[PDB]
């Protein structure tokens, strides 16, 4: 990946290394940020731990409504999708379509995830 | 604002006349499925779509919702998923303006009525 | 208008966005920021294990085969943090809970209705790599000397492991060393621990080529010849 060879070297670094599916995967100060290509877009994923998500089996519907009313708030600035994975696991996503993402574009959303996750862990842990 | 004919021509293929100039912020109003508005922002087109639900259909369309926007079971296009207060289930996709067309407009709507139609179901 | 039979009709005025109405009531950039290519560590830390354990073929298929077990049912909404227990609860050595994280991994290899385990379980193994990864190294380097060292005295394992991890990360002086020793090990043979540790961290100061790095052990091997002269 053309996209990922730049921003490794706009940073300084030896290039990374994807998985056999060619997911990369980067800790950015302690946080996940894997990004995979699918056909036409790179997608942006971290799972989130969020163990008051639910009790035993009882999902918390004040602190889900909570996460859903901020990420409307986020909307209209930052791309990311707060979604539930195949685990029923919290996970910040961003859908990037490679028709228009530069390297630019890519470490901006890249600052967004780390901005986001920043202000979410807080609110999931103790 | 030059994306005026687009917006003018989605609405008149729902039926719904408008005059012109458009406003930035357009909102239809939908008997069953709420209310839809089309946003244009900086050089986004966001469709918001949001409807208040019964208490007791809350919950599982949060899950839902979450669940079925998750890249790995959606479409072609991002769609989102957020809660406006007590009740309403928002719904929502960003386009950006310099590549917006008619024909995904009227997709980005149709997209989100059917997300929407799984969510409740 | 219409869509689909459903009735709609424009609504107009002073209108305020639906998000907007969200946000009235709810950067630093890479360059500043910690940055760890997570693939190549997991890899690095992974080659390093194996490389170790397999001079101490002593393994975990039980813990491995026991931890599928949990998985098939175990929980309806599995979490990162539930599966870390159950790797804590088999094993306090993280260099093992590492190990059979990779079992497991290669065990969901074959079986793609696991997937979403599959998934998981990288999750867990790029944590570890990252959160852990000088403690799990350090732990499978020990696990030989300190399995040989156990199997022939009065030395447990674990504590041999702690002693010498302990020793290279953490290292607190040698009146600090001593009381460990005797808190450790109240009925072993602590000669025998302070040769093993001797012999260890003789050969990794072998390696060192940093300066830095060589002095740091030279205090704790320096330190270790007086300490065997407590008896």
């Amino acid at each position: 990946q053309n996209l990922l060879k730049n921003l490794a070297a706009s940073l300084g670094r030896k290039p990374f290394v994807a998985d056999k599916q060619g997911v990369y995967r980067l800790t950015i100060d302690k946080h996940l940020v894997m990004l995979a290509p699918h056909g036409s877009e790179l997608v942006l994923r971290t799972p989130i731990d969020a163990p008051m998500l639910r009790e035993g089996n009882n999902v918390n519907v004040t602190l889900l409504r909570s996460l859903m009313q901020q990420a409307l708030a986020w909307a209209k600035r930052y791309p990311q999708t707060l979604v539930l994975d195949d685990c029923g696991q919290l996970v910040l996503e961003a859908r990037l379509r490679l028709q228009e993402l530069d390297t630019h574009g890519l470490q901006e959303v890249i600052n967004k995830q780390l901005a986001l996750l920043e202000h979410l862990i807080p609110q999931l842990t103790p | 604002s030059w994306i005026e004919p687009i917006i003018s021509h989605f609405c008149q293929d729902l039926g719904v006349p408008t005059s012109s100039p458009l406003s930035p912020l357009i909102q239809l109003e939908m008997a069953q499925s709420g209310t839809l508005q089309l946003e244009q922002h900086g050089a986004t087109l966001t469709l918001w779509l949001a409807r208040s639900l019964a208490w007791h259909r809350c919950e599982d369309a949060m899950v839902k919702a979450l669940t079925l926007t998750a890249a790995q079971k959606s479409g072609a296009l991002p769609l989102r998923a957020g809660w406006l207060g007590e009740s309403q289930l928002v719904l929502f996709v960003s386009l950006d303006e310099r590549s917006l067309t008619l024909p995904l407009l009227h997709q980005a709507f149709e997209q989100l009525l059917r997300l929407q139609q799984e969510v409740l179901a | 208008x219409q869509f689909r039979g459903e009735s709609v009709q424009i609504v107009s005025g002073t209108l305020q966005s639906i998000a907007d109405m969200a946000e009235e009531v709810t950067e630093l950039s890479l360059d500043k920021r910690k940055l760890s290519d997570s693939q190549a560590r997991v890899s690095d830390v992974e080659e390093q294990v194996n490389q170790y354990l397999s001079k101490v073929p002593e393994l975990e298929q039980k813990q491995n085969v026991s931890e599928l077990l949990s998985l098939l049912s175990n929980s309806p909404n599995i979490s990162l943090s539930q599966l870390k227990a159950y790797l804590e609860g088999k094993s306090e050595e993280p260099s093992e809970q590492f190990k059979m994280l990779c079992g497991l991994r290669d065990a969901l290899k074959g079986r793609p209705e696991l997937a979403h385990l599959s998934h998981l379980v990288e999750q867990a193994l790029v944590s570890m790599a990252e959160e852990q990864g000088e403690t799990i190294v350090l732990g499978a380097r020990i696990t030989p000397e300190a399995y040989r060292e156990s199997q022939s005295g009065v030395n447990p394992l674990q504590p041999l492991r702690d002693t010498y991890r302990d020793a290279v990360m953490g290292y607190q002086g040698i009146y600090a060393i001593w009381s460990d020793l005797q808190k450790r090990f109240p009925n072993g043979d602590i000669d025998s621990v302070i040769l093993f540790l001797q012999k260890a961290l003789s050969a990794d100061l072998q390696s060192q080529q940093s300066g830095s790095g060589r002095e740091k052990l030279g205090i704790v091997i320096s330190d270790l010849q007086k300490l065997k002269e407590f008896g």
